[PDB]
Formats: structure tokens, C-alpha cells, sequence
RNA sequence: ACCCUGGUAGUCCACGCCGUAAACGAUGUCUACUAGUCGUUGGGUCCGGACUUAGUGACGCAGCUAACGCAAUAAGUA
RNA sequence: GCAAGCGUUAAUCGGAAUUACUGGGCGUAAAGGGAGCGUAGGUGGCUCGAUAAGUCAGAUGUGAAAUCCCCGGGCUUAACCUGG
RNA sequence: GGGGCAACCCUGAUCCAGCCAUGCCGCGUGUGUGAAGAAGGCCUUUUGGUUGUAAAGCACUUUAAGCAGUGAAGAAGACUCCGU
RNA sequence: AAACUGAAGAGUUUGAUCAUGGCUCAGAUUGAACGCU
């Protein structure tokens, strides 16, 4: 499943914005709330907790990259089984679904377009070494070191593509990711760093949340 | 306690018994109702809970509780048992299962449906 | 083959001989080790060795119901 | 740049002839995020002033301990009164594996990655003074080499 | 009776660092002797002399450290007692205070510390940690 | 019942049972080691004192203890 | 908060260091046997030798495969399958 | 795997298919834009808040399901002919 | 090269406290059943 409810919301109650809208227009005036979570009460008494400040930053990753709580437990199983700290291989993981590359590679206006595009069977990949695209229609997709994202030729003219593209370039392009708008191919020439990654997501509160 | 102690005598964790016995480790448990009556609560509480003395196919005869407002069980129903002890109860350490067999769900139940066996309005 | 060593505990039979092998067992969860003894029915074929002789026995095809160890060296006697 | 964390705030009752007097003591520890971690606790009839009273005091009991870079150097075991707490360093990225009492003087006095355990009684004092004692007491390779008289690298 | 002679000796260099003493002098043995060179070796202690005295005795005098007002031998806990005595292979050997400490080895190559067991690939009875 | 006046078993002896007590230091036995101060019992050796021994007490550091407290007669260190 | 599932009941381990080997206690919280003698057992002074059973190390054989873990590979991904 | 020289026969082993959210894994139920912030519900100090860009309206997309096509691999080349 | 990575506590005895100590809870799992879907 995935969340099709209103998504302000959503950024409404993590006090912050998750890019759930496009950047066609100023977070704060596309919602004029942010100053107050969702529903009656909103700023309320009772301060919060440890454990209600890890759920939050937990759900503020997932409602990022559009991932529910299954795959998500499995993505901080892997994080912690492989080598290295455990969030920062859990933020690269999220970050090399293919739904969120073709995002931040700017096919997408925001991630749920991505979602959708890549699920549509729009989104073409090729693995490192194979000379040959593939129709994938399975957005959790991981894509690993040198990567090619293509555009299906029966969908390259897309009038949702062709503005995406020009508010990614508003937005700013990664710099492991290499993008030919000409072509409409990307490369994934790298997984992102953390001193890439914003550093305001504490993916501590997410392995403190993942230990009981 | 030495080494020696240990290895003549040993460590003994004793095993605490099952609290609904009567289930014969099952989830649920089917009955029928030898009475159904109503009780008062222990010293905290007053109300009149509904309560029925029900003999399953285990070989005990327990003493269960129907939960929810209103309920249609009398003399020779067949109910479902699940566990859980009420606590101002004594001596009633299963729950009746509503909308399983005989028993009806909640007639005007719209919250906590499935607690009570009541369908979805439509 | 295989050749144990132990005391001769008993020896009232004909062409027969218990023998006392000693052990050592690690216990599995408190880590000491017990003395364990096994009593081993050995074949004693010129009833030769007393009660109370330090032998070697080694295993061989069954003898007897329960003799499958046969005596190879008589090593010391009582005093 | 001082961290001042408040671990916990309780009622407490005196009995007079007219009734119940209710106080309130609060518990702090405060540290520099780095080697600095302190704690104390206040009492007063209103919560603000309990918590003040303990931020005071804490301030006032510090030590200075020495990190291994985000972590502890060696295994403690510490103890004060019937609470008795295990320390162990773990790797980068692991988080403080506490709760709540020694987390919150562990994350205070600046230790990134750590794994805890509390055995016997959980009084967060107690518990807070226990891990506060093995922090203390915390020794590391430099100064144990120098108090032996060889180097750090004939004591590896 | 006294039974652990080890134990024993570990117990009185404990109670005289703790009394702040100058020196522990104790009944002398060969296996004492060897535990208090390589105390000496580590620098957990200053020296260890074996006084011959009359009836074939011998005294082993131990002469104590004392660092910055508090004494040197942080802790000394005996672990293979006469009850339970505790033999590790090379990679089994436990570590004392993540290396910082010693674990006290007799091995079959002599009595070592841990480290020097652990180089040698050797192991044996683990006798006591001192850090 | 407590109180008073009486009073039999028992209390005493011999020989057998009984095998229990807040049979307590509510602290198993045996070792070694760890500031000190003041009594006292039975010795010993010196010059009325000093030292030392085996008990038996009152204190009191370190250490231990939830606290009370224990503290060379440990509830300390093993 | 989860989500084509979500709850409840049953059941095991965990948290429980609450049988404590790792890793607990017994003056007063539960807990020193009324005291002793002692059998089996457990444990045990110093020095020089022998032995090598325990112990330690090495070699060899075995410890099926599957499973678990690590590095790869194949299903559009994953589950799954698979080489070492 | 059984029998037969083969042809071939037998094989409820097995390879498949059916039923079941029983589990694990994957995907979907749309995606953007959209304010005098419509109406209705709820709360309220009776006028504001909230549901809420949520809806409607616009602009798109068609994964899975459906319809129509095309279409590997699982097959080891039997028999027969020729040569050595 | 790697197999070498792992450890949280809370409530409840009291006018209040510390300790002791039980009971209860948050996790994981299932050849599961049941209720709603």
C-alpha cells in the first residue's frame, strides 16, 4: 500500500517540510499551517517524549521517501546487518530506491510523481555491465554504482517530465547523480554521503528507536 | 551457593501452570451455556455483569463473561471461549466470544466493532 | 585399536576382571570437572591379575554378554 | 554552550499537624557536550524553582571525563547504593543503547555510542550517581601507561 | 585452612595497597615469585626480592607503587580458583579493561601475560586480571 | 484472667524415652591480611611500669551496608 | 499507528540479575542446620626430580547436505534460487 | 524408480494445476495543480477555528486487473541415414 | 578482503523515602484460531 490522504498534513504534524508538493511555490504560502499540527488542538501541553521525539523523526523519513513500516523494518534490518553505522546505511539505502533517484535526477516533480512514474512502466534501467534497458515497474528498486536511467521512448515527451525538469534545476541537482536532459538519462554514479544528505534528519532517534 | 553445590544440586526454575486451564492450550473453546446469570463486582466496583457458567468440550465447566451492552444467550447455547480474567470478577477467567457461534455481536456497536463481533454499517 | 588403563576392582571370576576407568567430565554448564568411573568387564584368559592391580585392557570382538575388552599389560600390582 | 537536561521531577509530602506539605525535587545533569557533566538536584515547593535549584547544583559537581573520540575507552561496572550499572563502548553509528538515566548523563556528557545496562534497583538518582561514579572512574590508556612507567605501547 | 596460595598472595598485595603500605612481605614460593616478577615486568609493582631465611624458608618482599596519592594496582581479582580453576585457548583468553590490563597466564612456556600469550599463539590456566 | 487465700501434677532422685526453643550474636566452620585507643581474665618475658600471648568487653578509621549498623571476636579484603 | 490487513485469544523465549555459569543473596527484608564428631566427596604447605592423564599448541581424519553468517551470481526488485 | 534387447508399459514418487490473506515478499487502489480556504459535519467566547489542497474544477498517467496480439526457456535430438 | 557489531526500561506496597520483592506491561515468534475487513 501507500499513503493517497492529503500530504500538508503529514508535514504539518512533523513541524517541518517533507517536499510532498512540488516546488512550484513557498512552503509557507501553499499551506499558510506549519506553525501548528493537525486537527483541534494542534500546539498543545504536555511536552512531548523520548520516545514520541524518535517516532516522529522515524515517520518523518518514511513519509519522505513514501516507504511504510514493513519495508522500512527490513531497510534498518539491512542497515544494520551490513558494515558501517547503521543510519547512515539505512538514509542510503532510501536513497538509492529508484523512485527517489529519478526524483532528485528530476523526471518527477516530487516523489509520489516519481513513485507513480516508475511504476507506470516510464522508467527504463540498466545495470552496471548489462548493454540493455529493461521496463521496471517496481519503485523500491536499489540501484547500485554506475547505474543508467532512461526514459521510455513511447513517454519522452511527457508534459509532466518537461517541467520537472526545469524544477529540478530551480531545486539543485546532485552531484553522484548525472543527468543529460537532451537524452533524458541519468547515471547513478554514486550513493550519496551523509555530508551530502541534509543534516537535520537525526537518524540516531531512528536507530535509538529500532533498539525497544 | 559453590561450585560444587551447583553441580551436585543444580538451579530449578519451577513452571507456573496456565492460566486458562480449561482452554487445554487453544486459542478458543467451545461451550454451551449451562446459566446465564449476572454477578456483583468486587469491593471497588458495584454494577450487575453478565455473566454465564458454560461446559466446553474440554471437560470443564468455567464460568465466562459476555462483554458488550445487551446480549442474546440463555439455557443451551453454544458460545465461544476465548481467555482473559476479568478482574473485579471472582473466579471468571474467560471471555465469550461475540458474533462467533451463537452469541450475537453488539447491535449499535460502530467504535470497537470487531472487539464485539459487530458488522460494518453499510 | 583402543586401550584403556585402570584399576582391577573385582576379579571373582574365571577369565575375568572388572576394571575401574577413570574420567574426567567437564561439566557442560558450570565448567568444573567431576571424576567419572566406568566399571569395563575385561577377559583375563591365565587368571593372572588380583584385585587391586593397575592394568591396560583394549577393546576386541565380545567375549561374553558383557566382556568385549581383553587384558594387554599388567603394569604394577597391589602391596 | 551548557546542556541542561532534566531526567526527573517528583512529588514529594511532608506531614504537619494541619495536613500534607508537598514539595517537588527535581534531578539535572548538565555538560559541556564534550568531557564537562554534572548532576544535582533541588527541591522547592514549585516545579521551576526545584528545576533551578538542581541546575544550580549540578553545576556545581562537575567532572571531567575523558572520551575515547564518541565513546568509552574500556567495560565499567559501577555501583552506588543497590544499583549497579554496565557500560560497554560499542562501535560508530550504534547510539546510546540506555534508558533514560544513563542516557541522559551519557548523551549529556557527550557519549555518542555506548551500550548500557541497569541490574538491581532503577532509582534514577541512584542509578544517575552509579553511572556518574564510572565515568569518573574511567582510566585510559595514557594514564594507565603512565602510572605503570612504560609506554602505550608496551602496555597495548 | 588456607588453600589458595595464590589467592593468598593477591590478597595481601590488595589489603596493603589499600592500607597504603610500603612494602608486603609474604611466605616465598617459586610459582609466587614468578606471579611477582611479572608484576614487576608489567610495573604494576617497584620489585620483588626472595629473602633466603632460616629452615629453609624464604621471605618474597614486595615493594609497592603509588601513583598521583592513589595506589597503582587499580584491582586485583583472582580468577582460576582451587574451586573452579579456568583454562582458555589462544584466542579465548580474556582481556582486562580492553587491553589497558593485564591477565595474569601461566602457560606451559612459563608464566606471561596475556598479550605475550596471545603473540606466542599459546594458551593456559588464566590466574588472576590486574588493571 | 490479672490480685488474694489455698492447692495437686510437676519441680528433686535413679534408670530410660522425648529431640524440640527468640536452642540468638536472629551472624556455619576454618585460614590469611587490613589505622588505632581504653578496660578486663589466665599465662610469659623484661626493666611500679613496658612488651607479648590466648580469651573476654567498650569505642573508633579505611572498607562495607537500603539504612540501621559492623568494623582484627567484620557484616572489610580474599 | 499499522495497512490488505488490523485486532483478540492461545503458546515460547525476552524484558526477569526473578534459580544469578556469565550473573543474586542469607545480622534485622525470604534465607546459617541447636551443637559437634565424622563417612563418601570437594579442596589443600615448601624444595629437587620423573610422568604427560588434565591443560596448551600443531598435524591428520571426521563433524552429511540443507540452515545460520560473509563475499558474489540469477529471477524487473524483494522474498526465493544458487557458486565459493 | 520397476520391467524389457528395444519398441514400449507402469509410477497419486515427482513435475504441475486447484482451494485457503496461513505466512514471507512485492505492487496497486491514481498523479500534479488547485482558496474570497465553497458547502456539509464538529468545536466555539457566535464568530472564528477545524476537517483542509482535502473536495469540486482543471491538466495528465495507466502499474496491477480486463480485452487483443505476439511469444522464449524448461528438451536431454529419440528413431532413421552416413562415417570412423 | 569478509564471515568478528552487541545489552533501554515502565507501572504498582508509603503521607512521603530508600531498599527488598512479587505481579503487570512495552519485543520477537507461530503449521495458529477467532472477530471485522
Amino acid at each position: 500500500a501507500r499513503y493517497i490522504g492529503p500530504k500538508l498534513k503529514l508535514s504539518r504534524r512533523e513541524g517541518t517540510d517533507l517536499g510532498l508538493k512540488s516546488g512550484v511555490k513557498p512552503y509557507d504560502v501553499k499551506t499558510k499551517k506549519a506553525a501548528r499540527p493537525p486537527g483541534q488542538h494542534g500546539v498543545s501541553r504536555n511536552k512531548t517524549s523520548e520516545y514520541a521525539l524518535q517516532l516522529r523523526e522515524k515517520q518523518k523519513v518514511k513519509r519522505i521517501y513514501g516507504v511504510l513500516e514493513r519495508q522500512f523494518a527490513n531497510y534498518y534490518k539491512e542497515a544494520a546487518r551490513k558494515r558501517g553505522a547503521t543510519g547512515e546505511n539505512l538514509l542510503a539505502m532510501l536513497e538509492s530506491r529508484l523512485d527517489n533517484v529519478v526524483y532528485r535526477m528530476g523526471f518527477g516533480s516530487t516523489r509520489a510523481e516519481a513513485r507513480q512514474l516508475v511504476s507506470h512502466r516510464t522508467v527504463m534501467v540498466k545495470k552496471a555491465g548489462r548493454d540493455e534497458f529493461v521496463r521496471v515497474n517496481i519503485p523500491s528498486i536499489q540501484l547500485q554504482d554506475g547505474d543508467v536511467i532512461a526514459i521510455q521512448e513511447k513517454s519522452r515527451e511527457q508534459l509532466r517530465i518537461k517541467n520537472a525538469i526545469e524544477l529540478a534545476t530551480q531545486r539543485g541537482i546532485p552531484e553522484w547523480l548525472d543527468v543529460d536532459h537532451s537524452k533524458l538519462q541519468g547515471t547513478f554514479k554514486k550513493a550519496p554521503d551523509r555530508i551530502d544528505l541534509p543534516a537535520e534528519i537525526n537518524e540516531s532517534l531512528i536507530v535509538e528507536l529500532y533498539s525497544k | 551457593a559453590t561450585t560444587n553445590q551447583l553441580i551436585r544440586k543444580g538451579r530449578k526454575t519451577i513452571k507456573e501452570k496456565s492460566k486458562v486451564p480449561a482452554l487445554q492450550a487453544c486459542p478458543q473453546r467451545r461451550g454451551v451455556c449451562t446459566r446465564v446469570y449476572t454477578t456483583t463486582p468486587k469491593k471497588p466496583n458495584s454494577a450487575m455483569r453478565k455473566v454465564c457458567r458454560v461446559r466446553l468440550t474440554s471437560g470443564y465447566e468455567v464460568s465466562s463473561y459476555i462483554g458488550g451492552e445487551g446480549h442474546n444467550l440463555q439455557e443451551h447455547s453454544v458460545v465461544l471461549i476465548r481467555g482473559g480474567r476479568v478482574k473485579d470478577l471472582p473466579g471468571v477467567r474467560y471471555h465469550t466470544v461475540r458474533g462467533a457461534l451463537d452469541c450475537a455481536g453488539v447491535k449499535d456497536r460502530k467504535q470497537g466493532r470487531s472487539k464485539y463481533g459487530a458488522k460494518k454499517p453499510k | 585399536a583402543s586401550v584403556l588403563t585402570g584399576r582391577v576392582v573385582s576379579d571373582k571370576m574365571d577369565k575375568s576382571i572388572t576394571v575401574l576407568i577413570e574420567r574426567l567430565v567437564r561439566h557442560p554448564l558450570y565448567g568444573k570437572q567431576l571424576r567419572r568411573s566406568t566399571k569395563i568387564k575385561a577377559h583375563d584368559e591365565n587368571n593372572v591379575c588380583q584385585q587391586g592391580d593397575l592394568v591396560r585392557i583394549k577393546e576386541t570382538r565380545p567375549i561374553s554378554k558383557t566382556k568385549a575388552w581383553t587384558l594387554v599389560d599388567v603394569v604394577e600390582k597391589v602391596e | 554552550g551548557l546542556v541542561e537536561r532534566l531526567v526527573t521531577v517528583d512529588r514529594v509530602a511532608k506531614v504537619v499537624k494541619g495536613g500534607r506539605i508537598f514539595s517537588f525535587t527535581a534531578l539535572t545533569v548538565v555538560g559541556d557536550g564534550n568531557g564537562r557533566v554534572g548532576f544535582g538536584r533541588g527541591k522547592a515547593r514549585e516545579v521551576p524553582a526545584a528545576i533551578q535549584k538542581a541546575l544550580e547544583a549540578a553545576k556545581r559537581n562537575m567532572i571531567t571525563v575523558e572520551l575515547n573520540d564518541a565513546t568509552l575507552h574500556h567495560p565499567i561496572k559501577a555501583r552506588h547504593g543497590a544499583s549497579k550499572v554496565y557500560m560497554q563502548p560499542a562501535s560508530e553509528g550504534t547510539g546510546v543503547i540506555a534508558g533514560g538515566a544513563m542516557r541522559a548523563v551519557l548523551e549529556v556528557a557527550g557519549v555518542k555510542d555506548v551500550l548500557t545496562k541497569c541490574y538491581g534497583s532503577t532509582n534514577t538518582a541512584n542509578v544517575v550517581r552509579a553511572t556518574f561514579n564510572g565515568l569518573r572512574d574511567m582510566s585510559t590508556p595514557e594514564k594507565m601507561a603512565a602510572k605503570r612507567g612504560k609506554s602505550v605501547d608496551e602496555i597495548l | 585452612s588456607m588453600q589458595d596460595t595464590v589467592g593468598d598472595m593477591l590478597t595481601r598485595i590488595r589489603n596493603a595497597q589499600m592500607a597504603n603500605k610500603v612494602s608486603v612481605a609474604m611466605p616465598s614460593s617459586k610459582l609466587r615469585k614468578s606471579i611477582a616478577d611479572l608484576l614487576v615486568s608489567e610495573g604494576y609493582v617497584a620489585s620483588a626480592v626472595v629473602n633466603a631465611e632460616e629452615n629453609n624458608k624464604a621471605t618474597l618482599s614486595i615493594e609497592l607503587k603509588y601513583f598521583e596519592g592513589k595506589a597503582v594496582i587499580e584491582t586485583i581479582q583472582r580468577f582460576s580458583r582451587p574451586g573452579l580453576r579456568q583454562h582458555r585457548g589462544k584466542d579465548a583468553i580474556p582481556t582486562v579493561k580492553q587491553g589497558m590490563g593485564v591477565a595474569i597466564v601461566s602457560t606451559s612456556q612459563g608464566i606471561m601475560s596475556d598479550r605475550a600469550a596471545r603473540a606466542a599463539g599459546i594458551g593456559g590456566e588464566v590466574v588472576a586480571f590486574v588493571a
